[PDB]
């Protein structure tokens, strides 16, 4: 998908994918199984706060130390963590 | 601008306004996921996980900052 794309970017340091399931489904760089867990919940208590089934909630931890973009799609949970 | 604003403390709710105001579920909701959030370490004694947290829909969009045991949310447009 744009996935791939997102594994072959530079600009990101980090990405995990998972499930509603928590477990790890591909991860790259700072990110790791460690993560799989919290992410997926973040991801799924989000999707908590709307009732719209076309949203993609997004969450956005926003750190000096680098932002984490958590998105909630549809069967898949990415999260990316991009050193800026 | 602002569409809504909701404080919390120690867990409970101190203060809210607009499309957060008399909303419990919503309430404890932002706070199980600020909570979560929180509890995120990118490495080994990694604080704090997050000087800002926002969460982005179509048309909301939910703007979190913690400090101490006080949690300011806001509600906003775009």
């Amino acid at each position: 998908q744009h996935l791939e794309d997102t594994m072959k970017n530079p600009s990101i340091v980090g990405v995990l994918c998972t499930d509603s399931q928590g477990l790890n489904l591909g991860c790259r760089g700072t990110l790791s199984d460690e993560h799989a867990g919290v992410i997926s919940v973040l991801a799924q208590q989000a999707a908590k706060l709307t009732s719209d089934p076309t949203d993609i909630p997004v969450v956005c931890l926003e750190s000096d130390n680098g932002n984490i973009m958590i998105q909630k799609h549809d069967g898949i949970t990415v999260a990316v963590h991009k050193m800026a | 601008d602002q569409l809504g604003y909701l404080v919390l403390s120690e867990g409970a709710v101190l203060a809210s306004s607009g499309d957060l105001e008399n909303d419990e579920q919503a309430a404890s909701a932002i706070s199980e996921l600020v909570s979560t959030a929180c509890g995120f370490r990118l490495h080994r004694g990694m604080n704090v996980p997050f000087k800002r947290l926002s969460v982005v829909f179509g048309e909301h969009t939910l703007l979190v900052t913690v400090s101490g045991q006080r949690v300011f949310v806001v509600k906003r447009q775009n």
